[PDB]
């Protein structure tokens, strides 16, 4: 997420066309990152109110619905917005999907634990190979 | 383990699962000397295809490319299965919709096969297959002459059909089983109009076998004990979600039977009640087995620590 | 391997100047568990004079949390805000081992946050 | 034909859980040098062990039971359905009132 | 007002516009939202809440 007190060393090297108001009071630079900041939003929420959303990138809470309700019917952003309590829901997980996914990073945790076990002593591994039948 | 695994497994003795490996040459002369498909038409409805030959049969059709390839299928008969356990390749060149086998392939048939048949090769030709590189599996106009050729003297023959180009794209193997019917022979009588689509003018010309795949024990543990992401894969296989379009169809065929079986009853001659029971025995075990698998990776991770 | 560097720089030094080298290793970035770094001269002969407070905030680094520290606030060092940054990131990292759903209400108090905004800021 | 497989599964996992506990218990006892990376790893292995104990988890897990179980019943009816017609059959042709 | 609404084959024509694109604008409206106010859709179409439940 990028914030709005990095950019002001960027908006310096910008071309002058580039720097032109949309005669709503803001520029076409803090447009795209605000679109880039909700799009990169998606990824660490499940579901946010307008209130926090108009927190973390301005626009309180008319703008940040408009704009992501914008985004979204035009296949760059899955979700679907709840207006009457005012919240976004991104992306839910069904739990048992889930299961299996934790499952799968469980294993692989596993093997890669005795991968490193039969790389820092090899000389041990093979030792407790053998014994495993005894 | 003791007793209880000690004769589970006996690897002196072949298992249950390579039982399909052993060849009865008397079993075969009989059933030949029968020739119980002459009287029926729709006789051989499966086709088993050994992992072995599955693998060489997609690894040529991927090797010509663009290109369609051909070669021959050993194998044998089991009451209405066609068992395929090997396969090997022909030295034809052909192009990207034809294939001739013009001089070089017949010499090498009759000389593969001898050789074969001196290291132990008990199996005989079964079928020949070909590939179809990016427009489906079916059987063209000439494919439907040869089959029919090849099955009114060489009388067991399956034309199987591979799409390289579809397999690659989708990451599934697409294969095809097919069998024709005689000359000017059986007419039976939405349907047409895709029938025509997937598959050739031919449609009524040829039916398509139920196509399934089989391993050996040895087989079945060298491959999950090649790489580490075969039996993780199992431990979170997730069945009931992977294919549950699968067990809605048929649940609704059966539905389907069910309704002629009930038909049938009330008043050509196949008992259509047992096969209706005997479908909805299968997929109710594997909804069950798929219960069974959720169950014990529940009881293996969930119920550890607290 | 970040951690591996100040190791070496630390081998030989005592005193005044170790202890300088200790505040380093939890200002910097990306040094979350200080596992070998414990293992030194440091657990050796650190608990007398008046570097014995630095002993103990490494030890609180490592396997304490952030109530750990409000209760012997008194006998501890003060931390700068890039320390305290840290401490507040491991203390919801042992939250997280324990119980796989972490309530707001437990992050609250732990983490001494008031407004709901800044706590997920943080996390 | 498929507890085999699944029990190939378990047994593959058993011995890899099994061989990492010998570690653990060597680096406790003293014949191999203590490990911390890998310490710290089995530390993160263990505390992850209770895969999913959410109650949303338990409640799809009990749709699936309730869900095999009502398809495991319409199919045990079908299966009595078939014996049933099977043996109205055999009992016709044999208690034949004609 | 000289050009468009004077012949009868666009002023008679023009009811059927003006409904059709606020159709277009209320069908993709409508598209991320499941749960949405009708005076909210009122201020999006520039017609009072009584038509907005008709159409």
């Amino acid at each position: 997420i990028i914030r709005g007190n990095q950019l002001q060393e960027f908006a310096a090297m910008l071309m002058p066309h580039q720097k032109a108001t949309t005669a709503d009071g803001s520029s076409i630079l803090d447009r795209a990152v605000i679109e880039h900041n909700l799009l990169s939003a998606s990824k660490l929420y499940n579901n946010i109110t307008f209130e926090e959303l108009g927190a973390l990138l301005e626009i309180p809470a008319a703008k940040a619905e408009k704009i992501a309700s914008q985004m979204i019917t035009e296949g760059r952003m899955n979700g679907f917005i709840d207006q009457i309590d005012g919240i976004v829901h991104f992306e839910t997980r069904e739990a048992l999907p889930t299961w299996d996914k934790q499952i799968q990073s469980l294993c692989f945790q596993v093997n890669n634990l005795l991968e490193k076990i039969s790389q820092t002593a090899p000389e041990w591994t093979a030792q407790a190979m053998e014994a495993q039948m005894a | 383990a003791q007793k209880t695994w000690e004769l589970a497994n006996n690897m002196q003795e072949a298992q249950s699962i390579d039982e399909i490996y052993k060849y009865d040459k008397k079993q075969q002369q009989e059933i030949l000397a029968a020739k119980p498909w002459t009287k029926d038409h729709h006789y051989f409805k499966y086709c088993k295809i050994s992992a072995l030959a599955l693998l060489k049969m997609v690894m040529h059709a991927r090797s010509g490319g663009n290109l369609a390839v051909m070669g021959l299928m050993l194998g044998k008969v089991d009451g209405e299965t066609m068992i395929i356990m090997d396969s090997f390749a022909l030295p034809v060149e052909g192009t990207e919709t034809r294939v001739n086998a013009q001089a070089a392939a017949y010499e090498y048939m009759a000389a593969y096969i001898e050789n074969a048949k001196q290291v132990g090769r008990l199996e005989n030709a079964i079928g020949w297959y070909h590939s179809h590189p990016g427009y489906g599996c079916w059987l063209s106009g000439i494919n439907v002459s040869t089959q029919m050729l090849n099955q009114q003297f060489q009388e067991p023959f399956v034309a199987v059909v591979i799409d390289p180009t579809r397999t690659i794209s989708a990451g599934k193997v697409n294969l095809g089983a097919f069998r024709t019917y005689p000359k000017g022979y059986k007419p039976p009588d939405t349907i047409p109009l895709n029938k025509i689509e997937d598959f050739g003018v031919h449609c009524k010309q040829y039916y398509a076998l139920e196509v399934s795949y089989f391993k050996s024990s040895l087989d079945r543990k060298l491959l999950e004990l090649l790489w580490n992401k075969y039996w993780v894969n199992t431990l979170s296989s997730s069945s009931l979600l992977t294919n549950a379009d699968y067990t809605t169809g048929q649940v609704f065929d059966l539905s389907e039977k069910l309704e002629q079986s009930e038909a049938q009853l009330g008043r050509k001659s196949e008992d259509k009640l047992a096969k209706a029971t005997r479908d909805s025995c299968k997929t109710t075990i594997e909804a069950i087995h798929g219960l069974m698998s959720q169950v014990i990776k529940d009881k293996l991770f969930n119920q550890i620590n607290i | 391997n970040l951690l591996e560097q100040f190791i070496l720089l630390a081998k030989g030094t005592s005193g005044s100047a170790l202890t300088a080298l200790i505040s380093q290793v939890l200002e910097a970035p990306g040094v979350y568990v200080f596992g070998e770094l414990l293992e030194l001269a440091n657990v050796q002969e650190l608990a007398e004079g008046a570097n014995a407070a630095y002993l103990q905030l490494l030890n609180l680094f490592a396997y304490g949390t952030y109530p750990d520290y409000i209760a012997n606030k008194e006998s501890l060092p003060e931390l700068s805000t890039a320390q305290q940054n840290k401490l507040k990131h491991l203390t919801i990292v042992s939250l997280a081992s324990r119980m796989k759903c972490i309530p707001y209400s437990v992050l609250l108090k732990d983490l001494e946050m008031r407004n709901l905004r800044e706590l997920e800021d943080l996390i | 034909e498929h507890l085999i497989a699944q029990h190939s599964a378990i047994k593959m996992l058993h011995s890899r859980v099994k061989l990492i506990l010998e570690y653990v218990k060597a680096s406790e006892a003293g014949e191999v040098p203590f490990n911390h990376e890998i310490l710290r790893e089995a530390y993160a292995l263990c505390h992850c062990l209770p895969v999913l104990s959410t109650d949303k988890f338990k409640t799809d897990f009990y749709d699936q039971c309730n869900d095999v179980g009502l398809m495991a019943y319409l199919g045990t009816i079908t299966k009595t359905c078939n014996t049933m017609n099977q043996f109205v059959n055999k009992f016709n042709v044999l208690y034949d009132r004609q | 007002h000289s050009n468009i609404m004077d012949d009868p084959f666009i002023r008679e024509h023009i009811e059927e516009l003006l409904r059709n694109i606020r159709t277009q604008v209320l069908i993709k409206l409508i598209k991320p939202y499941t749960r949405i106010h009708i005076p909210f859709i009122s201020k999006e179409l520039n017609i009072d809440v009584a038509d907005v439940e008709s159409l």
